[PDB]
């Protein structure tokens, strides 16, 4: 189960 | 990060008897690279490249193989390009490591 | 101790918009899918036959947060040239780490997200999955926006929920494979080294899990011998030898010991002649 990142670098 | 190598067979080696072939690369970064692996100092036309993988330490590694046949005189080595290197790096297979 | 980690990677390609984006998932340090942005038209696949009891909504489901991530990475990549003032014309590279691990209580017991730029750590989450460790100035703007945003909570969400309930239903789902051990077969051999010295090489081969222990021994003493990285054998196991230098005539003196959790007995080994 992938995670999905928030907000980018 | 300067990559290391090995060089070994999949199973213990007997003369006559086909066998597979591995040069495992590791610890280099960026992951672009050229690996070769060569029969008595001639490149083998037919190499399997291992997916992209890297460990916990950030460097990647990939396992290239052949299928090849021991004896008791061919001499095969693998031959590393990257850009942490100014020379290729050559290994040559010893079948007592 | 069962784990599951995700491996991504974005590699910024020269004279091309995007990157190429790789994610990688394992459960118990083993493969078990992968997305490739380079691939004809790129989904999840299963890496590990047990995945496919997973239905089309599922594939589905990962296949879109992939592409998500493939847009965020792309983001990441050009801000970091930014931060670190680079030329566009060289390629860069932008690795993640996460997942969990979970005890036999099914506890979690730590929880993981690390971020590395050109191969270096750039900013990790810590164990506390509140607060940031940032590796050098450039990190800092991150730290700084991500604190911003309240990013840590995010993450600490997935890591303490999906990925520790997901790695549960992978562990019922694929039990027996994913339990499964090859136990290592061990030999000794013996090789010339020197006037009056030969190497005794022992070797353990066909395991798997990766993990092993090789000793030597003198008379019953532990020893200190050279000791090769694990190696995979390319057919799902792995390989590893122990080597000592011992002087001719001695090679009875000398034990080698193999400890793998695939192994009903630890091994004990000599040169036999
Ligand atoms: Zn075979
Ligand atoms: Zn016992």
């Amino acid at each position: 189960y992938a995670i999905e990142n928030y907000l980018e670098l | 990060k300067t990559p290391q190598i090995q060089v070994y067979s999949r199973h213990p080696p007997e003369n006559g008897k086909p066998n597979i072939l591995n040069c495992y690369v590791t610890q280099f970064h960026p992951p672009h690279i050229e690996i070769q692996m060569l029969k008595n100092g001639k490149k083998i036309p037919k190499v399997e490249m291992s997916d992209m993988s890297f460990s916990k330490d950030w460097s990647f590694y990939i396992l290239a193989h052949t299928e090849f046949t021991p004896t008791e005189t061919d001499t095969y080595a693998c031959r590393v390009k990257h850009d942490s290197m100014a020379e290729p790096k050559t290994v040559y297979w010893d079948r007592d490591m | 101790p069962h784990s599951m980690r995700y491996f991504e990677t974005a590699v910024s390609r020269p004279g091309l918009e995007e990157p190429r984006y790789i994610s990688v998932g394992y459960v118990d340090n083993k493969e078990f899918v992968r997305f490739d942005s380079d691939a004809e038209n790129p989904r999840y696949e299963p890496r590990a036959p047990w995945m496919e009891q997973e239905g089309p909504e599922y594939w589905e489901r990962e296949t879109q947060k992939a592409k998500g991530q493939e847009q965020w990475f792309r983001v990441s990549l050009r801000n970091l040239l930014g931060y670190y003032n680079q030329s566009a014309g060289g390629s860069h590279t932008l690795q993640q780490m996460s997942g969990c691990d979970l005890g036999s209580d099914w506890r979690l017991l730590r929880g993981y997200l690390q971020f590395a730029y050109e191969g270096r750590d750039y900013i990790a989450l810590n164990e506390d999955l509140k607060t940031w460790t940032a590796a050098d100035m450039a990190a800092q703007i991150t730290r700084r926006k991500w604190e911003q945003s309240g990013a840590a909570e995010h993450y600490k969400a997935y890591l303490e929920g999906e990925c520790v309930e997901w790695l549960h239903r992978y562990l019922k789902n694929g039990n027996a494979t994913l339990l499964r051990t090859d136990s290592p077969k061990a030999h000794v051999t013996h090789h010339p080294r020197s006037k009056g010295e030969v190497t005794l090489r022992c070797w353990a081969l066909g395991f798997y899990p990766a993990d092993i222990t090789l000793t030597w021994q003198l008379n019953g003493e532990e020893l200190t011998m050279e000791l090769v990285e694990t190696r995979p054998a390319g057919d799902g196991t792995f390989q590893k030898w122990a080597s000592v230098v011992v002087p001719l005539g001695k090679e009875q003196n000398y034990t080698c010991r193999v400890y793998h959790e695939g192994l009903p007995e630890p091994l004990t080994l000599r040169w036999e002649p």
